[PDB]
């Protein structure tokens, strides 16, 4: 019924139970609330309980243009014939854009900060404002439209508002594609993985399903071990910008007015490329930021993440760790030899096989975490399939795919495979010290830090008509 | 779906001429293998008090949290060859990919 404010198990609610001596909530009656996913048939009692994708699956940037047509037109710039997408008319970074202001009822970003009265952001994604460090990449990505639209607005002063919009769209997901699978994806397979589930790309095919697996949506969340317990804000000099250089995240989440009023996304994007990411480790899997304190100042009560993807997979129907490990070829341990095995921490196997008493109930994110990290990558053998077999789909299951003969020219793909995420930063920001190649990769500063001059950037001179 | 198309739709909506509703937005995931739920089409487990999955009892999330996930923030390992843009990105791209809608 109301799932926010009852702990009464009433559909569409499915709230967390507290358990018996907890490090953080003595109140036993209480727990942490929980809506269960919308079924993509609701009432019916033939069909196997799924739940919808509200995006399109596609690497298509859709978290910046939208994947619904009313959205689409409510985020471009409609005033003008230079296609841009719309911008913040009440703030600005330094001159530069901001993401517009979105209309909304139950407003989160305004119970971060009452005396601010800054509200959410508006992108192609409601999830854009969840934190500072993904408002950054989102305004980043936004302004790299406009920057594209207006260098090809000059280039081509004949073209329309709509063919503006499309060919800096097009370069856009291009290079959403390009620094996902050339940059991002090896570093998180590993080699290995990166051969067997992404083989050398042939040609678009029609027979490959390029949807999202009901599994990859609760898998690829490995990226919560990831997570660092404070924003990283740093000067133009690479040091603690003061004030609040680490402010925890606790108070980061949902807290737009930190955009705003607080720095812009220059900062934000300076400590990202060089604070190192959090280490996932069998005995250390995700910070208590998120296990403890997760929306805790818009919310009755603070969250548990990692908690909520285990209840999430069990709503979701999934089956657990062992179905996985079978489906992906690799053995299923049975006891916790076996487990102990499998993981190479008899300690953790343990721990597990106490709370499941099988490795066949484990639950997928759980299992997945818990396994040891492949070579040069950052995920475990069974998270390596569910990510890479999904991705291997997205790229050939992908019609307007960069790669894809007639999508862009022999010499466009050229022009393309020269764009870069720190090359992205130098245009759109106020940021002379970039992370030189792999940005995913550096993480010291200036050890692994190079100079906006030293990148070229992208020639769209093969763009011109 | 149309015979020719320079560009993408913003649905995703014809990206498979074929079956055109593939990879588009608002539609239902595709699973990999069978789902698995205590009434074995949709109360998940844990649902009902007593109901063991595969035998077992069926072990409560916030537990397995603070008995798996929790550990003191101040020993921290720092990952050498990671840096936090690695974490951001994977964000970013989930957020091109997935949203499972809530009530
Ligand atoms: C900013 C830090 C992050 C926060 C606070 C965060 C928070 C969340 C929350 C609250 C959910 C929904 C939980 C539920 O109720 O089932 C979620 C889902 C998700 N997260 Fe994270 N997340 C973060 C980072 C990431 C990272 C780094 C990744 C992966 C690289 C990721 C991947 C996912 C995925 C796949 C989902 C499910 C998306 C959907 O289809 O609705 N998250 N995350
Ligand atoms: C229309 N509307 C309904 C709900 C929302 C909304 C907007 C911002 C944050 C959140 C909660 O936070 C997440 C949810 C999720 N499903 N996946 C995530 N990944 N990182 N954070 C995530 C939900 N908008
Ligand atoms: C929503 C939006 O982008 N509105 C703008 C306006 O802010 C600006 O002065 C001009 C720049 O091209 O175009 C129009
Ligand atoms: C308009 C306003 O209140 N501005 C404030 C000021 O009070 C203070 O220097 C700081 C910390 O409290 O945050 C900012
Ligand atoms: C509790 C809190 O977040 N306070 C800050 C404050 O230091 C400053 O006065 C203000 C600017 O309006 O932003 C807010
Ligand atoms: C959708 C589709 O065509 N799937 C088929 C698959 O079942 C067959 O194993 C394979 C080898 O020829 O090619 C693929
Ligand atoms: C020529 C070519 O690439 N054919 C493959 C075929 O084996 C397979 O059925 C399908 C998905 O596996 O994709 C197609
Ligand atoms: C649903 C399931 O378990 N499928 C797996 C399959 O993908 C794999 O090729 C093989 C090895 O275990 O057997 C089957
Ligand atoms: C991070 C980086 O490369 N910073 C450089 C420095 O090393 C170099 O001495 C100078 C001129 O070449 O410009 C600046
Ligand atoms: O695709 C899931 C995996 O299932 C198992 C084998 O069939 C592999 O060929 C594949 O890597
Ligand atoms: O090993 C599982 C399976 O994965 C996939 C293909 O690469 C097969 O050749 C392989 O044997
Ligand atoms: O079910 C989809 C996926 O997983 C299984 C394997 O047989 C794969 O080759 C296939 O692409
Ligand atoms: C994307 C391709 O489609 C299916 C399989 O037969 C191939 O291994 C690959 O996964
Ligand atoms: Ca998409
Ligand atoms: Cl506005």
């Amino acid at each position: 019924v109301n799932c926010e404010t009852s702990c009464v198990q009433q559909p569409p609610c499915f709230p967390l139970k507290i358990p018996p001596n907890d490090p953080r909530i003595k109140n036993q009656a209480d727990c942490i609330p929980f809506f269960r996913s919308c079924p993509a048939c609701p009432g019916s009692n033939i069909t196997i309980r799924n739940q919808i994708n509200a995006l399109t699956s596609f690497v298509d940037a859709s978290m910046v243009y939208g994947s619904e047509e009313p959205l689409a037109r409510n985020l471009r710039n409609m005033s003008n014939q230079l296609g841009l997408l719309a911008v913040n008319q009440r703030f600005q970074d330094n001159g530069r854009a901001l993401l517009p202001f979105d209309n909304l009822h139950d407003d989160p970003c305004l119970l971060t900060n009452r005396s601010a009265r800054i509200p959410c952001f508006l992108a192609g994604d409601t999830r854009s404002s969840e934190m500072p460090e993904l408002t950054s990449m989102h305004t980043l990505l936004l302004r790299e439209h406009n920057r594209l639209a207006t260098e090809l607005k000059s280039l081509n002063p004949r073209w329309d508002g709509e063919r503006l919009y499309q060919e800096a769209r097009k370069i856009v997901g291009a290079m959403v594609q390009i620094i996902t699978y050339r940059d991002y994806l090896p570093l998180v397979l590993g080699p290995t993985a990166m051969r067997k589930y992404l083989p050398t790309y042939r040609s678009y095919n029609d027979s490959v399903d390029p949807r999202i697996a009901n599994v990859f949506t609760n898998a690829f969340r490995y990226g919560h071990t990831l997570i660092q317990p404070f924003m990283f804000r740093l000067d133009n000099r690479y040091q603690p910008m003061e004030p609040n250089p680490r402010v925890p995240l606790s108070r980061v989440f949902f807290a737009s007015w930190r955009v705003v009023l607080e720095g812009g996304i220059d900062p934000i994007l300076r400590g990202l490329m060089a604070t190192p990411a959090k280490l996932n480790r069998q005995n250390q899997i995700a910070v208590d930021e998120i296990r403890e304190r997760l929306f805790e100042q818009v919310m009755r009560i603070g969250l548990d993440l990692p908690a909520l993807n285990m209840q999430r997979s069990r709503d979701h129907g999934l089956p657990g760790y062992n179905a996985w490990r079978r489906f992906c070829g690799l053995p299923q341990p049975e006891t916790v030899g076996q487990l102990g095995t499998v993981l190479r921490n008899l300690k953790l196997a343990r721990k597990l096989m106490e709370q499941y008493g099988t490795p066949n109930n484990i639950d997928i994110w759980m299992g997945g975490v818990s396994e040891p990290l492949k070579r040069k990558g950052r995920v475990g053998p069974l998270l390596a399939c569910i990510i890479g077999t999904q991705f291997r789909k997205l790229r050939d299951g992908d019609r307007f795919w960069w790669e894809n003969e007639g999508v862009f020219s022999m010499q466009q793909r050229q022009a393309l495979a020269q764009i870069s995420l720190p090359r992205i930063i130098c245009d759109n920001t106020g940021i002379t010290t970039v992370s030189k190649n792999n940005i995913f990769m550096s993480n010291s500063y200036p050890r692994d830090f190079v100079n906006c001059s030293t990148l070229p950037a992208l020639n769209l001179a093969s763009w011109r008509e | 779906c149309p015979e020719q198309d320079k560009y993408r739709t913003i649905t995703g909506m014809c990206n498979n001429r074929r079956s055109p509703t593939l990879g588009a937005s608002n539609r239902a995931f595709v699973r990999w293998l069978p789902a698995e739920y205590e009434d074995g089409f949709s109360l998940p487990y844990g649902w009902t008090p007593g109901v063991k999955r595969n035998g077992f009892p069926v072990a409560l999330a916030r537990a397995v949290s603070n008995e798996i996930v929790r550990f003191p923030t101040d020993q921290l390992t720092p990952d050498q060859e990671r840096s936090l843009m690695f974490m951001q990105w994977g964000q970013l791209l989930d957020h091109d990919l997935d949203f499972t809608p809530e009530p």
